[PDB]
């Protein structure tokens, strides 16, 4: 059960391969490839949206 | 990955992007294109290295202590009650978040040194150490040869000198749904007693010793302990610690200035 | 919404909190010269973002006795960055402009300015047998001022406001593109001026084209305590500037 | 036909009666910066015909003892009309150039020049523990000269020709784009240089980019009676010049 | 792979391959067949070993320094501000190109030696070293036991003696689109200040130390640093350095002759 | 995700196999097999081609 992922390659111009050998998920290597991103939680917690090109205070 | 800057040109509208009301507690989502003529740029920059995991996922010394081959009873063995607050570096990083959940990769760097009352023909066989983890409640050792070192249940590592840093992985062993880096509360319902983060701290103790019994010449060994968070999840970010740390068990601080100063609000001379 | 406003030209943005509309030339919006209207045959330079941006001139203070001020374009911009450098190296040039006159007061203040752009504003000399001199006509980015009495001077411009320096009723300056800044309602005036001339292009040093005139018809007034320092700032942006006839630089 | 040549850029044309081909950069022809290669986000100015034209630098006289000359670009053009004015007002800029070196002699004259463009020509100081000074490095549109003996100076460039001021065999300057002017066959050299740098754009005052070097490998020679005044003129044209980061002018 | 030499025979034409005009700045593409009667040869020679990658891709010492087990405060630890110009060999190779882009493979050879004030019964446990890389701006160590050695974020290697050269790979860490080997410019827009390649040089500092604290007898360790470019891309080739190097931060040189000399243009005696 | 390439064998008279084990392309071995080659950039940068059998200067 080998897993083939993608290496960090760079941008203006390849895969790896991993097999887990231990019975415990804690033994696994790092999740260095998780790129989820949601600023909205902290940057726009306002209940009434807020459009940019609009008069902020009506 | 980051955003491309989309080309924009002249404007003469009644849409006012630059003007907002920060009172709302909302950060403006403005970009260059909104206030100037922009050219198009295909941006390839990635935010790979600022991911919480890559930020915390590097081994960091959290402590070290020493013990001696021979010399009797304090000296003989050492112990440390596990906690991440006795070092500045790591502690400040974890503390950028209120709660966190993660696995750990422990690595130990163990080194030995000779002490002065030397002796002749001193030719010591290689040293093997034993580190034992004693979960809260387990019978703790009282001298280098207490029965508890038989570890029928506590986990321990036996490692010999010259052979590469022993290492293990430990799961999220917390009893809550996350490790709390802050706790604005007390341990007792009557508020008497301890207050603060230490009320939560109960992760056990590490115990180390030499296995080969004391030889002629005295030797001192130091055990450096490394923590490396893995499989990290972090909630409720907070401001980075400003004031230096004073105590390991609380947030006590000496008031300190918000920044360094400069001569006037007009000085371009970077400090 | 709609009294608020944002204008971006080049690397500069202007915002207004209380305007009227934007008066546009004679309904004409500025545009580059067409092949059918052109006569100079060389390929023009049309720097763009480097020249068609907002230049902010010196400010001026409105006082309860100020009769008015005036500036002459392109002259006023002859020293502003690349717009000025292009004027120097070229025999010919043409451009339109977005003029934004600023002046905030308080709610307790009062007053009303006429902001007009007078195309081809030939001015009269104070002494009938002479011609005014270059400097009485235009002090560059520095406003010249009208006066509330007949100017005397042997080579000065007859600046008594009532005839706007042109021998006409100042009250009729209205057939020219204009707006008013009645402090009670406004705080700025924005006027887009297309290029108006009897030739497709012209030399920018020997001809002025249009003059901006700011004239208070109701004087600044306020009760004691209110701030007495009420500046009037003028920010202008060339639009669709092209030049032809490149050579060495200067006047002559 | 084909030894003859005509190049028009802007309002300027160059003609040649006896050339070779035109050497082109590293086979690359100059072009504006692509959105995929760009990093500075502001809209660039691309004056065109006003800046990408032929500027003729000061002439220099070739004598039977001249070791060689050199000029640094953009420096050499920092004072040439609008190209220079754009350099001043902008933080960043980039451009390519068509370099045309001229030198006519007679049929009875002889000599041969190496005309090279050396990208990134960091130079050594005459005295090992110092750095040469700005002026020893570049005298603007005025050529600096190599010497036929070790230069001494406390802050001068080690100009002995044999190491081309760089610590290398002058005879290997050949891996750089070049042409020769062997009076016997040629009379000019034309080299088009694309913009070469490790960044998409750069400041034009603090970085030189490439240096033009003209070095005689076979000395001017002639019999008595033949004219002894043989100038070498250098005409250059920026190509595809764009600038970014407009602000006030100057160095600093 | 190289070109076959195609067989050719007699000629009597008005096509003149041998005659050209080098003034054009163009190298002639002549081959034997153009000027003599050639036989056919199927050439199997390959240019595999002159590929830029195989040329640069061999580990090369770029520096070395020393530090001591005991002795106090300069001696105790060492540091090196990373740069590839302090060695002749590698430096001249990279310098055959103006710009280059590549990854690196660092290998360290660490060796230890005993110093004379010996002591009796000297029997030292194996030594473990720590090398820490401090990116520009990071708090730098001031003595063998400064807080910065806890490396919560800077990367470090801990290596024990007798166990095979520690090694890592580092990406193209440049901030431009390539590493510049030359820079005919200044660091300041007013041209005051530094001039030349050093204006670009800002790759951080390496810091090394012993981990086991000082024992009776003094020991000195030397750290040799090896660089091996990998995944190489190189632009704008230049003439190889003629004059020997004088300084690490610039191209300063003593004029030197183009070649060795011989008695006359007629001497076949190879020097 | 094993990659099989060809060894340098010699000419007048075989494959390898590689698996990458690291998440970063910089960890990969050398590109010792890239044989691209274009002298034209430096040997013939002349705008007007230049045929060999022809009179160089017309
Ligand atoms: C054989 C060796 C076994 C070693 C086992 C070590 C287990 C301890 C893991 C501790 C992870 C603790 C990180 C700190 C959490 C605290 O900040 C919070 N106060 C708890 O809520
Ligand atoms: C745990 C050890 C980590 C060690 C990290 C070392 C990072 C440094 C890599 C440097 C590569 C530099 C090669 C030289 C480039 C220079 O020539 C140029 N001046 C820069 O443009
Ligand atoms: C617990 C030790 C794991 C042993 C791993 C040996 C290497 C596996 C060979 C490849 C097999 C591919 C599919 C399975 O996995
Ligand atoms: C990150 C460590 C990688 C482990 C590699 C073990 C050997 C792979 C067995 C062969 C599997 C073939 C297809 C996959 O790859």
């Amino acid at each position: 059960g080998a897993q083939v992922s993608t290496q960090k390659t760079g941008a203006h111009e390849i895969h790896y391969t991993n097999i887990n050998y231990y019975k415990d998920a804690a033994s696994n290597s790092a999740n260095r490839q998780d790129f989820t991103q949601d600023p909205g939680k902290f940057t726009e917690p306002v209940k009434d949206i807020m459009v940019k090109s609009m008069p902020a205070l009506n | 990955r980051v955003a491309d800057t989309i080309g924009s040109g002249p404007v003469n509208s009644e849409s006012i992007p630059a003007l907002t009301a920060a009172e709302t507690g909302h950060t403006s989502q403005v970009v260059p294109s909104d206030t100037m003529q922009t050219r198009h740029v295909k941006n390839y920059h990635s935010r790979s290295e600022s991911t919480v995991e890559n930020f915390l996922c590097r081994s960091a010394c959290v402590f070290y202590t020493t013990y001696e081959n021979h010399d009797s009873d304090g000296d003989n063995f050492a112990y440390w009650v596990i906690n991440t607050r006795q070092v500045a570096q790591l502690r400040r990083k974890l503390e950028m978040f209120t709660y966190a959940r993660f696995d750990l990769e422990l690595t130990f760097v163990i080194t030995s040194t000779q002490e002065q009352p030397t002796v002749r023909g001193q030719d010591a066989p290689v040293l093997t150490h034993q580190i034992m983890y004693v979960p809260p409640g387990g019978p703790v050792p009282t001298k280098v040869n207490s029965y508890s070192w038989q570890t029928s249940t506590n986990p321990s590592v036996f490692w010999t000198e010259g052979s590469a840093p022993p290492r293990m992985s430990v799961p999220f062993i917390g009893i809550g749904n996350a490790y709390s880096m802050f706790y604005d509360g007390w341990a007792r319902f009557d508020k008497q007693g301890t207050y603060g983060i230490s009320t939560l701290n109960n992760m056990g103790t590490l115990y180390m010793r030499h296995v080969n019994d004391g030889g002629p010449g005295p030797i001192v060994s130091t055990v450096r302990i490394y923590f490396k968070p893995k499989h990290v999840k972090t909630w409720v970010p907070r401001p980075p610690r400003l004031c230096q740390y004073q105590k390991a068990g609380n947030v006590n601080f000496e008031p300190t200035g918000v920044t360094e100063g400069r001569t006037d609000i007009t000085t371009m001379k970077t400090t | 919404s709609d009294r608020v406003r944002s204008i971006t030209l080049g690397n500069s943005t202007i915002t207004t909190q209380e305007c009227a509309n934007v008066v546009v030339g004679y309904g004409v919006w500025p545009t580059y010269l067409k092949d059918e209207e052109a006569t100079a045959e060389d390929q023009p330079t049309q720097p763009d973002v480097a020249t068609c941006r907002f230049y902010t001139l010196e400010s001026v203070m409105w006082q309860q006795s100020s009769p008015g001020w005036w500036w002459k374009f392109p002259d006023a911009l002859s020293n502003m960055g690349l717009f000025g450098q292009n004027m120097q190296y070229h025999y010919l040039g043409r451009a339109g402009y977005t003029i934004h006159v600023q002046c905030n007061a308080s709610k307790f203040h009062q007053g009303c300015l006429l902001v007009v752009c007078v195309p081809e504003a030939e001015m009269g000399c104070a002494t009938l047998a002479n011609k005014p001199d270059p400097k009485s006509l235009s002090k560059g980015e520095i406003a010249n001022m009208f006066e509330s009495q007949n100017s005397t001077g042997e080579t000065a411009v007859q600046a008594n406001v009532i005839n706007a320096g042109m021998g006409v009723g100042v009250g009729n300056l209205t057939i020219f593109p204009h707006q008013w800044i009645n402090l009670r309602t406004n705080n700025s005036a924005t006027i887009v001026m297309p290029y108006i001339n009897s030739v497709p292009m012209d030399n920018m040093f020997r001809h002025n084209n249009f003059t901006l005139m700011v004239i208070p018809f109701a004087p600044l007034s306020y009760s004691t305590g209110a701030t007495t320092y009420v500046p009037i700032t003028v920010t202008v942006a060339p639009m669709c500037a092209e030049y032809n006839g490149l050579r060495l630089a200067g006047k002559q």
